[PDB]
């Protein structure tokens, strides 16, 4: 595989995702990391996919919503950021305010 | 597409030329397999392989670097061999000569 | 005897007029010498050639090569050829045909019982890159840097602080000092830039006598004609490097007063396209002048559908600008242009841009400055076709003219190429060794000092190194001791001169930096190209002796989704 | 000009009378002083003000500090206040208004080529803490408290043994020589402790000789009259300070009968509540005397629904405690009480217990110390209203008091106050970086002797130190040389004038502890309540005065699973 | 007063006549003695007896012990018995009776304020394992092996290059000298081997003197009879091991021409089975030899159904052999045989091979050495009864015979034993503390120099350190300074006296190699039998005094699936 | 669980294969990095259940075909190598020309 320290690095935040993912699913409101984890995994799968940076910016925004989560939440992740493999090399995808 | 693929020219390379080789024939009569770097000096290989030892002086197998002739119990075949360069000095194997030739 | 040229390349590499592809771009590179006696070629393993009194001969340490890279491919700017490479006393010792010369002719790198042996037949060996746009903020960024190939770092910063988040600059004595000191854990070559932006000559004195080997001239500190002058003064006089980043918003003047403040004095030009910072929307016209070496960043190489898209939220957590501030954002769209994004491609591929660096953490990607050189290589052949200089049916030319983007000329503008930046005798030995498939994404070995550092390794408790998972994990070369024996730390001349070494009690190997201010657009080997470029005020496009110089955005590149996970 | 005061906020951080939300507690600090000129506010960034010639001056390193925190609400002691700070030479330099002398007004902080920047705008500034009660059971302890904003760590330990399991004793000349020695290999502060448990003294003067900076009388060594005697009288002539557990099991006596073998010498007494050990059920009587030094540990803290569930368990694992036999079991009801658990909290309120801290895998939580102490303060403010200092419509004094429990008064109670422990010229810069809806959960910052030890960290490859995964990584601070030089290793008078430090070859800086007999519960601050406090020995109930003290458990507390991954 | 057995043992650990079952195999072992007074042991806790003027006296540090191990169960070559271990000066004080002579009767290692303690009542304690056989490929096999209960590590290497993957050879005095360093890195004792294929001495003698402990004699540098001969006569002058791997290849000559060559000189033949390599196919011969010290490598151990299977294609990779190639394949047949790895097992059953070893990632499974020598125990248990030697209704002699395997044999063969390889006084304090149920597989405590270096560890910011997620986490022996002065680097005598250690500047405690020339088959522990064998050149049928020697394959084997995730 | 280091490092191989297993099942194609983890991952579990070395080489081959992966994947993996504990301890398993 010869993994280099940032494919690693990735692997902790899939992991991070799998745990949010799980939560969902039961029912429960995300806390601050599981909804930063779930929104930056989706980002990245998107990338893996093929979608362009200005389509994840946007797609980015309907991951969660303000009643999926905690309150005070969307106020604690004014932006979310991750880089990915896009199939045009890496690139920097900032979702802003992506909880609504 | 093939990441990294080699396009190699077709042809042949010649090995080891403007060099003295000679033709001996080697007999195992040992009962166990032996096996002969292309490096090794013939002379003093393994005693069990029966061939001329003196005209095989200071030469080694005439074979592509790296690989090897093998020879099972009682396997009887003739081998081109190709004299050492350099200062043509052994040292090493059996002990045999030690020094220049 | 006699060998079919397919079974030979499979056994010890390809020869003369094989051609190679690198990795999965459409750059083929063709071995154009082979310094082998044919039949003599040394080769390691069971009953194999190198063995006492065979391919080993008799002679003692002194006499023979600690290390020996057995039929390697060497890649370089002054050529791409076949030959075993001899390593001793951690130095490139010769690049010939290895051997006993007690059996075998004609050889030149002697090997003895006191040899280890790397078997490279099948690789393609490099120096190791060298990166002048490190921003210091965490030390994490050095094992990334490693790992891609990259041998030396030289920047500036004191960790994850607003100053280094921006600039690439480590503020005076104090912070250099204990920088100087951290450096000895880290394992590259490292060599730090002062923060250059004052009007009072020994406050930067007291910079470079405390260490640092540049300075850094950032607008973000005020990048005024008063600041540059003062800069470059002190650099004329202490033998160092000045790095330039212009003041974006012309609030001092434009191009031409910042250019007219420089005096035809030498200087390295940061992300000369722009987009990194610079006089908008002109600082690319500095390329055209004999005193300015010229740089990019990676994030514009190379022009892709996603660049533009991506460019206008980066430039604004680097800086720490505003995006509720008109002034702090109406700017974006005169710092990002489409125009001069396009023409830094085309402007590498004929030799006006100079080097590639990485911008690490602030506008940039540190494990990607090869990669991306790569990428911009493949991209230009693929729209532009040979290059006026090659010859053959393949693209050495240009693979020799992109190669010296990351190695020879980071080394010669700043000052070390006495000590690293390519593979010559004397020079450091920091090589890497890469299999075709993975050329320049991946490396198969980094050595540094003559000693493994970081290497793909697979299950620690495995009967073989291959067994999954194999990941990159730091090797003998990066431990304890043998690091520091392994490592350069570059001084200035004044600091090495007052001590500093022995005062800070540094324990890595100390080297001087010298020639930064003899350096010209002249000495950049394969790319002294001096344009004669304008870009129009207005529309922003780039125009070299009045044609339109551009590119189009790829959709895809190579060296991307085959070989990543995330 | 003119600025609204919400854009001002934006922009420089929030200013006099403006009020600021602790994360997601009930708690608001009210910005009590502004040491800066309206206009003329320092800001680092493209275009800003700290600029050659502008915000940034001509003078040389030595005129000008090396960092400087930019627009700083600092929370501390002795106010909650908003300026700029200077660190020069690794030290507290200034508390005032940063800038350039030259153009700029009531500067007190000056800012030259030779000073790094930190933004602090919009962020909390503390001191580290300080957490007295540290069993060192795995190094790894450490990176745990450093992140979650402690900086100093006193306690004793060998590793996983048992008698450090239970108790934070370093055992003897040759194993405090050696956690020493491994000391400089840690990214905090820090000090030892002895095993004081002899009833002859030499034995301990050689523990004391050979490096620590205090004894610990345990009980599971034996914590009788005698030994305590003896333990107190070293303490007095060496200047070392005592920490006790007492005798839970009375078996020597009852508290009365410890306090009388103290006989009115300083001692620091632990959990001194009693479920993490002691007297039963009256050890929490202690906190009367004005000799007695009170902290907690931090599992009691705060008193909650799942409390007392938890407990009767994790006091087994600790202690070395057989379930299947009756004595080791039966006094479980004894030691775990839910009269003095619900006492502890009004205590900490009332100013009656001084110090909170962990005691490390052994009944408590190493990165929990300043968490819960400020989830007591959001509990009391919930169930008992503003505490009669208070003034305004704030919390500052409860903040002030809460403050001062995890940093300066375990300076005072161990004698190192006059290094660490509060923001103060000449203290060593050991400083926390928060943001508001972070603090006291996750710093932004933690910087060490004046250089940046830890802090949250994105991809390293990416093109700003924000893409995700962010999670805290070690920085330059924590990097060999470079963190002997910014931590210190406390010795003890006898020990550093014995030539221990060059004896053992300690590379960090040294600090001698002093004024550790001197010390009272008035002096504390903050929290000098000598309360006539009694428990009843049968029913359990804590009386002041009469009057009975009591909480009730919380069933959600703040700072916690909307932080939290797991 | 009285107390009954079982409840006894569940407090103090097993007694005279008490059987334990080693881990999940068959094997059971019964304590022989018990150096305890009834009623008068140590345990320590709230209440218990390791307290001041109790179990615990009033003597200075000169005068007690620094750390004991109470209530052991040693497992050693010498015997299986309960008692406390004493451990003064990172060294074995004394295996005895622990406590205070001031009330207590029989104390011979005295329990004082300077005494740490460590309870060991229910658990195994054996001398940590000895690997000679050892390929620094990478660094990470320190802490695989350590994991594993192993604390010395001999071999060779320079890292992941191709000398190093197929032999245990640190080629000449850089190398040599670079190892050295980067050895005070690593927490396990080191010692090197050099490359001894060279026909010329005083290549070799430059290595020795520059700090090698031994000579690899590998068939890849050529094992002829003139390197072999060359190699043992300057082994003879300074005093070091030869270790060697025989020409497979029967190039040279066969088995009884290398014999020749070694005439009668002390020599350490690798896996002597022949899988991992020497003459085909009867190199095994050699354990008849009474100068010759036999070890096996551990993939063969024990014969499995897999076996056969795995080896045909693990034989490829480690000697750097083509697939491809007829010559390269064609011997797989005449290197793996069903034949000699069945006879393996029983040869170590009685006591005729003598050591285990891993032969680190290069055929051999670095974290197995002591797990598969007790599966082979096992699997001859279940296959061939008791030994002639056993007495009593237990295996303990098998368990003598197998631990002295990885333990006191290995010391012996290289000239170490004086400073490791069991558990006697004067040796350095090398313990590894197991529960029986993960005996040999995972142990609970892995101590170095007396201070305990691994460990598992729970959630470092729990209440207590056994909450989950459990994991071995490197402590405070394997910290910066303090591992230094718990691990040994070995050095020839030559070295030692040439100020090696000084010149290198090497910070570990050194020790020197000595009696390698002198020992032979019959000083082997437990293990000196040298049968009259033989081998069927064309069958492979091993056969002791006419009769037919092997075994049956296991299907399922015990410390395998129960303990592992993957 | 008291995990060695070993056993950890398995842990990175299996969330490596999660990884590829989702993409997989997404319909992309397979990069180098996922097919190897994807192969490798398999092989674990089958050792976990008890199938022989013998097995396991073969069975190897079947688990992606070269229409599953990305154009030179298959020339990248001329086998895949991974130990695990069998029934009877730790073997290796080498699976030639894994992709055909
Ligand atoms: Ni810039
Ligand atoms: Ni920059
Ligand atoms: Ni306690
Ligand atoms: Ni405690
Ligand atoms: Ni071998
Ligand atoms: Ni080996």
């Amino acid at each position: 595989m010869e993994l280099t320290p940032r494919e690693k690095d990735k692997l902790l935040l899939f992991t991070a995702a799998l745990v949010a993912e799980r939560r969902l699913a039961r029912g429960l409101k995300l806390n601050y990391p599981e909804s930063v984890a779930l929104i930056s995994a989706f980002i990245m799968e998107g990338a893996r996919d093929g979608k362009s940076v200005a389509s994840l910016m946007e797609e980015g925004r309907h991951v969660l919503t303000r009643e999926q989560v905690m309150e005070g939440v969307p106020e604690m992740i004014p932006d979310i950021q991750v880089e990915a493999t896009f199939p045009d090399g890496s690139k920097l995808v900032t979702v802003h305010n992506p909880i609504i | 597409m093939i990441p990294g693929e080699y396009h190699v020219k077709p042809g042949q390379i010649a090995l080891n030329t403007g060099r003295a080789t000679c033709r001996v024939v080697v007999e195992n009569h040992g009962d166990r397999p032996i096996q002969v770097g292309s490096h090794y000096h013939f002379a003093e290989v393994n005693p069990a392989l029966k061939f001329d030892r003196q005209q095989a002086a200071g030469y080694r197998l005439n074979i592509p670097a790296g690989t090897a002739v093998r020879f099972e119990p009682g396997q009887k075949r003739e081998v081109e061999l190709v004299a050492f360069a350099g200062h043509r000095a052994v040292f090493g194997f059996r002990g045999e000569v030690m020094g220049p030739l | 005897s006699n060998i079919s040229r397919q079974a030979y390349a499979d056994m010890f590499g390809p020869t003369v007029g094989d051609k190679v592809r690198l990795a999965d771009t459409e750059l083929w590179i063709e071995v154009e010498d082979d310094l082998t006696t044919y039949g003599e070629e040394v080769k390691f393993g069971g009953g194999k050639v190198i063995r006492d009194g065979m391919g080993q001969g008799q002679m003692l340490a002194a006499d023979c090569v600690d290390l020996v890279l057995t039929n390697a491919l060497i890649v370089d700017h002054w050529g791409i050829v076949k030959a075993d490479i001899g390593v001793k006393d951690g130095r490139i010792f010769a690049i010939g045909k290895a051997g006993n010369p007690d059996i075998q002719p004609n050889v030149t790198i002697p090997i003895g019982a006191a040899t280890e042996v790397i078997a490279a037949e099948g690789k393609i060996v490099t120096a190791g890159g060298i990166d002048t746009h490190i921003h210091w903020i965490c030390p994490q960024q050095a094992e990334e840097a490693l790992v891609s190939g990259v041998t030396t770092m030289v920047g500036g910063g004191t960790g994850p602080a607003a100053g280094t988040h921006a600039t690439t600059c480590t503020p005076g004595p104090w912070y250099i000092s204990r920088m100087l000191q951290a450096a000895d854990s880290l394992p590259v070559n490292i060599g730090l830039l002062g923060k250059g932006n004052v009007s009072q000559p020994d406050a930067l004195r007291e910079q470079v006598a405390a260490g640092v080997i540049g300075l850094k001239i950032h607008e973000d500190w005020g990048a005024t004609p008063a600041a540059i002058d003062c800069a470059l003064t002190v650099a004329d006089e202490m033998d160092i490097q000045v790095a330039l980043h212009s003041d974006t918003l012309n609030e001092s003047g434009f191009v031409e007063d910042t250019l007219a403040a420089i005096g035809g004095r030498t200087i390295h030009t940061f992300h000369t396209e722009g987009a990194g910072g610079g006089h908008a929307p002109d600082i690319i016209t500095a390329c055209a002048h004999p005193n300015i070496l010229p740089s990019s960043t990676n994030p514009t190489l190379p022009y892709t559908l996603n660049t533009i898209d991506e460019h206008l939220d980066m430039l604004m957590v680097c800086h720490h600008l505003d995006p509720d501030i008109a002034e702090d954002v109406a700017f974006a769209e005169s710092r990002i242009r489409r125009e001069t994004i396009a023409a830094e491609d085309v402007l590498h591929d004929l030799g006006a841009f100079s080097l590639t660096s990485s911008d690490s953490q602030a506008m940039g990607r540190v494990g990607e400055v090869i990669l991306r050189t790569w990428q911009v290589a493949h991209r230009m052949k693929v729209q532009r076709g040979a290059l006026a200089e090659e010859t053959g049916d393949n693209d050495n030319f240009r693979v020799k003219r992109y190669i010296a983007k990351y190695t020879i000329n980071p080394a010669l503008t700043h000052g070390i190429a006495h000590e690293v930046g390519s593979i010559e005798v004397g020079k450091l030995a920091d090589l890497v060794v890469w299999s075709p498939a993975f050329f320049g994404v991946k490396p198969a070995t980094v050595i540094k000092g003559g000693m493994i550092a970081i290497a793909p390794m697979g299950d620690i408790n495995a009967s073989i190194p291959t067994p999954q998972p194999v990941h990159y994990r730091p090797m003998f070369g990066a431990l304890g001791s043998a690091r520091h024996h392994c490592r350069l730390t570059f001084l200035s001349q004044a600091a090495a001169a007052n001590g500093v070494a022995e005062r800070l009690n540094l324990r890595s190997a100390i080297a001087v930096v010298k020639g930064c201010r003899t350096v010209q657009k002249a000495d950049m080997v394969h790319n002294s190209l001096q344009p004669n470029i304008t870009v129009d005020a207005q529309t922003y496009e780039v125009r070299v002796d009045g044609e339109l110089i551009t590119s189009e955005p790829a959709d895809v590149l190579p060296m991307a989704q085959r070989y990543f996970l995330f």
